[PDB]
């Protein structure tokens, strides 16, 4: 409940601080590369998290490393049939991960999404492009929703007509 | 398919099957089969003593002692009449199909043996139906427990019959989108101006049926039916028995589809974003 | 300002020879590619083929012509050219992790890499088994080294960890040289002694290289704080935090000035002044180009001085993730700049 | 296929007891004796006559970074917390351009730190602030925050 | 042209192609919200609309592809452009008197969802307002057309209404035609009844009387608010 422009400011901000990745072979394990934010084995690698949050439902939480990132989101829920529309699209967006290459199968705990980032996508991909995707994403999620909403107020209308009509 | 079947498709597709061998002079061949129908019905066709000539479609309503009485028991016997004979072991009624004293003109008493839920269903409604044409009211409410956890409540007055479905959501996710449905059927006279008035409370049940020993909770529902004589006349009871006896299985067949259109809707706007990412692909 | 895309995948290190008339390059996987420079053309002559992992050092010994690798698979390979393609020869690092780096020395008798395993590993040659055995500095370390740059005395050692410091070391090798002189950092130069540990903990060090004097030491971090120690004043240390993403190699150019660049795609420039004590930020020497707004368009990894050594440096070179490789001119950013000044 | 031996051995968790983890430092001489952090009576009584800037830089000069405490920064992040809340938006760039850059990369600290658990109104304001800190600061700031071992 | 169009339009529907082109002109040339002849309300008045109507809601039986629905809505928006005076609109009176709307309603929020100006084609300006929610503004500016909407769309609408009040920047021109429109649901709905999403609207209303900003289009935002505190107590008081 303080606005949208800043709020994408400084998340956009924050995460060109924590895309400043490199590769980095494990020293817990022989060859190993791993993202560190993931396996949590090496503290020092740990950069410290940090919060963004328009309010209390809505924020951001961007946990770096030398080579991950992990930003996991929450979606603002006024009602139940949004709670239940946003679960089942990010499902459907979870499902097809390995064609988002920046995404979890599962979110963290407390949030309704989350995205990782590794050093190898930085290197492929347009490191300037992949934090346009999470922006983009944060500021379309509550048009898909209200959209998912009108289009099942829609369907009942017809199912009740189809019905009574015969009357 | 938006509406429902009100006749079984097993029965139409087994007897027709029968009565188009032996009228094509073909021998008879066994049958035994089991199975079902919504509401927790269970039916049976069998060769009774083995002969092959006769089949006996059979069905095991539980609540029939509900509707046993309002003279159900009559209703049949109207419909079917010589077919009906005594009941298979287990089970509350049962006709009998002779295949070699078969009358022509077929497709009647096959859709009439689709529709032998419907049959047992139809007379608590004409019963009370008649009572509002004769204008007989105090007369008392018809309890049905057409399941476990769920029960029909019905009753007549001057001008309208008035039809209570005590249903019940096992998911929270179904009773969020029921009230969507059912907050729909509340303005369904906005299109079709004929149409029954609908009514519905989530939690606890109306005023008349508040000392009936209802039931409360979190996940009940309990939907009204208002209808008016233009309804429950000779000439529209029929086919406003078929869309009632049908309409708690309607509820849920849309709440389960209206998933299928949500995920259906999701798999594309998931693609939507996809094309955002691969712009970062080079 | 060049900019030859030898690839579309990051460069992780290299190396150029004397002439600097080639180059070795490692485009993102086990193998080392060595260019050659034809004209105004890079054509590819060899192709080194032993690592079964990643590399990630590589330095050129410019007399002996005596390459030298390190990769994640706890090896490193000595080469030498015997008539028209290089053979290997085995090294010994006795490293239970990968590693991250690696520099000849100046004399070229030894080389020192700097590996997971919380070690720094000082090889030299035997030639009674043909190995390369090596002696390890693990005394006050306790994580991973990323970077390293010899002493002009070619003993003294630096090394930039995960550990949030910059220690310097002491890698003398008896059986391969004489007792070290003195130095501002101390005498007392036995093998493994830490003269200087710097103070600040926070951010991992990416980039360490040493003055030619030998009395400077810079380093930069992942906290956008460059720093710089000079001996001469009791190793006090300057600092200059930035206000942009960090950087991830430096070198000295003079005795002065240094030239840093990483994540922030471009080179930049900074002055010592030891008369105040502090650190003084030179500006952005590329000028901003006619979304990335320079050569390199993703980070910078690796930096290297071709011309003029680090006394009075006329061309260095930047290698980056983008698959590029850029040489610069020093005098000619100079003139492109007039507000640039080179201390 | 399936296994018919004992395989609980792998179960148990040798890793735990290690010799080789990670040990970060701390300051030996603040664990005796913490810092003060700034006075709530100083910032306040600096509040009541309205004096904002100066109960700011009071606020910023003392910070108990090296305790190893966690109530005193508590007590700390809410006496600041409290102190940003109350500015006047137009003052705050008057107020965020007259610190130093140590004084600023200790702000965005305690920014990062106030949109952990906000309240009804807490996280418009500091959505401005760190719109100023970063026309000032820039990257490099957050950058302090997220390498920063020793929280405010 | 635009009475030989609206005239051919009602006379001649078999042509497919002669009815959505005719349809994509007539919203062309009224983009501009320039008013016009008296005159040519014989054939662009109440009649025409719910010849409109018609074919949003029951559509056509030549109409395959389906185009001209959301062709003869982009039309609706921009004759009510240049039209004051919702009480002496002539679209208002085709919507009140027709039996009942609800394809029209179900379209008209999904372009308020989006905030998306389907009669802005060109780029001329200077820039008329926002179509849609002039139309809405006039909606509510009566209460026999605000009873259109059906119960679950007006929920929805008010989701969208507070979505964009606060997602809103200050000195947007945009802030205060939301405002405007959620002063009047208020008063011509029983939204004081139900009160959906009132605690969050009350704090956004209180946010926006604390802005310290001084553009002029801030003090328009905030001189709304206080009539509509003023007007209504309840939307002032504290979230609760």
């Amino acid at each position: 409940t303080a606005t949208l422009r800043p709020y994408l400011s400084a998340v956009r901000a924050t995460l060109q601080a924590a895309l400043c990745l490199e590769n980095f072979s494990s020293q817990v394990v022989e060859r190993h590369n791993k993202p560190e934010v993931e396996v949590r084995s090496s503290k020092e690698l740990l950069l410290q998290p940090v919060t963004i949050s328009r309010n209390e439902k809505e924020k951001v939480l961007i946990e770096g490393s030398i080579n991950s990132v992990r930003v996991s989101i929450a979606v603002k829920q006024a009602d139940e049939i949004e709670k239940i529309l946003c679960h089942k699209f990010m499902r459907f967006m979870m499902m097809r991960a390995e064609n988002f290459f920046i995404l979890r199968r599962k979110p963290v705990e407390g949030y309704d999404i989350s995205f990782l980032i590794t050093n190898f996508h930085t290197e492929q991909m347009y490191k300037h492009k992949l934090v346009d995707f999470v922006i983009h994403f944060m500021e379309e999620i509550d048009k898909e929703i209200s959209e998912m909403k009108l289009s099942v107020n829609a369907r009942a209308r017809i199912v009740a007509e189809e019905f009574l009509k015969n009357f | 398919m938006i509406l429902l079947e009100v006749n079984n498709r097993i029965i139409e597709e087994t007897l027709a099957l029968k009565f188009e061998n032996a009228a094509a002079g073909n021998k008879p061949e066994a049958v035994e089969v089991t199975f079902a129908d919504f509401d927790g019905v269970l039916y049976h066709i069998s060769n009774p003593n083995g002969d092959k000539t006769k089949v006996m479609v059979s069905i095991s309503l539980k609540f029939y002692k509900e509707l046993q009485a309002h003279g159900a028991d009559e209703l049949l016997k109207r419909v079917y009449g010589s077919f009906l004979v005594n009941p298979e072991s287990g089970y509350n009624v049962s006709l009998l199909y002779d295949l070699e004293n078969l009358p022509a003109s077929k497709d009647s008493i096959v859709h009439q043996a689709g529709m032998l839920k419907r049959n047992c269903f139809a007379s608590v409604f004409e019963k009370y139906f008649q009572f509002q044409e004769e204008g007989k009211e105090g007369e008392n409410r018809a309890v049905i427990h057409y399941r476990d956890d769920e029960t029909m409540y019905v009753e007549s007055k001057k001008d309208r019959v008035t039809v209570v479905f005590s249903t019940v959501f096992k998911d929270d996710d179904d009773v969020v989108i029921g009230k969507v449905f059912m907050q729909e059927f509340k303005e369904g006279r906005r299109a079709s101006h004929t149409a029954p008035q609908v009514l519905f409370s989530h939690r606890e049940p109306p005023l008349e049926l508040k000392d009936t020993d209802a039931a409360v909770g979190d996940n009940i529902g309990y939907i009204t039916f208002v209808l008016f004589p233009r309804h429950t006349n000779a000439s529209a009871r029929d086919n406003t028995i078929n869309l009632i006896h049908t309409f708690r299985d309607y509820l849920h067949y849309h709440i389960k589809c209206s998933k299928a259109y949500i995920h259906t809707r999701m798999r594309a706007k998931t693609s939507d974003f996809l094309k955002v990412l691969n712009r970062a692909r080079p | 300002m060049a900019y030859h895309s030898f690839l579309v995948e990051p460069i992780s290190c290299h190396a150029w020879n004397k002439d600097r008339t080639q180059i070795a390059i490692c485009p993102n996987n086990h193998e080392v590619h060595i260019y050659e420079k034809s004209g105004a053309k890079w054509t590819k002559v060899h192709e080194l083929k032993e690592h079964n992992g990643q590399v990630t050092g590589i330095d050129w010994a410019p007399e002996s012509n005596r390459i030298v690798t390190c990769g994640t698979d706890r090896n490193a390979y000595v080469w030498t050219l015997k008539g028209r393609t290089w053979k290997p020869t085995l090294v010994i690092l006795r490293i239970n992790r990968a590693a991250r780096c690696v520099r000849w020395a100046p004399n070229e008798n030894k080389f020192a890499v700097g590996s997971g395993s919380r070690v720094i590993s000082i090889c030299y040659f035997e030639q009674e088994n043909d190995w390369w055995v090596c002696k390890h500095i693990k005394k006050p370390i306790r994580s991973t080294v990323l970077s390293l740059d010899w002493h002009p005395n070619n003993v003294l050692l630096a090394a930039g960890s995960c550990d949030f410091k910059c220690r310097i070391f002491s890698a003398y090798i008896k059986e391969v040289e004489e007792r070290p002189a003195p130095t501002p950092w101390g005498s007392k130069m036995p093998f493994g002694e830490l003269m200087f540990e710097s103070s600040s903990s926070c951010g991992w060090v990416h980039g360490v290289c040493f003055s030619a004097s030998g009395s400077r030491v810079a380093w930069v971090s992942h906290d956008s704080t460059v720093c710089l120690a000079d001996a001469d004043k009791k190793m006090a240390v300057a600092t200059l935090a930035s206000e942009t993403l960090p950087l991830l190699a430096l070198t000295f150019i003079t005795d002065n000035s240094l030239v840093a660049a990483g994540h922030d795609c471009f080179p930049v420039l900074f002055t010592y002044d030891a008369a105040a004590g502090m650190l003084s930020f030179g500006g952005r020497l590329d000028v901003p180009k006619q979304g990335l707004d320079s050569l390199h368009k993703n980070s910078v990894s690796q930096i290297s001085v071709l011309s003029g050594g680090k006394a009075k440096c006329s061309q260095f070179c930047t290698t980056g993730m983008d698959g590029g490789m850029s040489i610069w001119d020093v005098k000619s950013l100079e003139s492109a700049l007039k507000d640039l000044k080179i201390k | 296929a399936r296994n018919t031996l004992s395989s609980r051995f792998r179960r148990v968790d040798i890793d735990e007891f290690d010799e080789n983890k990670f040990v970060d430092e701390q300051e030996e001489a603040a664990a005796a004796a913490a810092e003060p952090g700034p006075d709530p009576s100083e910032v306040d009584g600096l509040l009541r006559q309205g004096d904002m800037l100066r109960a700011f830089h009071a606020a910023l000069r003392n910070s108990p970074v090296n305790t190893k405490n966690q109530a005193v920064k508590e007590r700390a992040q809410g006496v600041v917390l409290k102190v940003l809340t109350n500015f006047k938006s137009s003052e705050i760039e008057q107020a965020v351009q007259s610190l130093d850059r140590n004084g600023v990369d200790l702000l965005m600290k305690y920014i990062y730190k106030g949109f952990e658990k906000p309240t009804e109104n807490s996280s418009a304001v500091l959505l401005q602030w760190h719109e100023k800190a970063l026309a000032v600061g820039g990257l490099g700031s957050i950058i302090r925050v997220l390498t920063a071992r020793k929280t405010v | 042209l635009p009475v030989e169009l609206a005239r051919d339009m009602q006379t001649d529907t078999q042509d497919h192609q002669k009815l959505c082109y005719s349809a994509l002109i007539l919203a062309m040339v009224f983009s501009m919200g320039e008013a016009v002849p008296y005159a040519h309300y014989e054939h662009l008045g109440t009649p025409f609309a719910q010849f409109l109507l018609n074919i949003v809601e029951d559509g056509l039986p030549l109409d395959t592809t389906e185009q001209l629905p959301d062709l003869c809505v982009n039309l609706l928006l921009a004759l009510n452009l240049h039209l004051p005076a919702a009480d002496q609109n002539v679209i208002m009176a085709a919507l009140s008197k027709h039996a009942n709307v609800k394809i029209f309603s179900e379209k008209l929020l999904l372009l308020l969802n989006r905030g998306d100006d389907p009669v802005r084609i060109f780029k001329h300006e200077p820039q008329p307002p926002h179509s849609v929610l002039k139309f809405l503004q006039d909606v509510f500016g009566s209460p026999a057309t605000a009873a259109i909407f059906y119960h679950t769309d007006m929920m929805a609408l008010i989701d969208i209404t507070v979505r964009h009040i606060a997602d809103l920047s200050p000195g947007d021109k945009l802030r205060m035609e939301y405002l405007s429109l959620m002063h009047a649901i208020v008063r011509t709905t029983p939204y004081l009844q139900h009160r959906h999403r009132l605690p969050d609207l009350q704090a956004i209303l209180r946010r926006i009387l604390n802005e310290e900003e001084t553009s002029p289009q801030c003090q328009m935002d905030r001189m709304i608010v206080r009539e509509m505190c003023k007007e209504f107590l309840v939307l002032g008081e504290a979230p609760s």
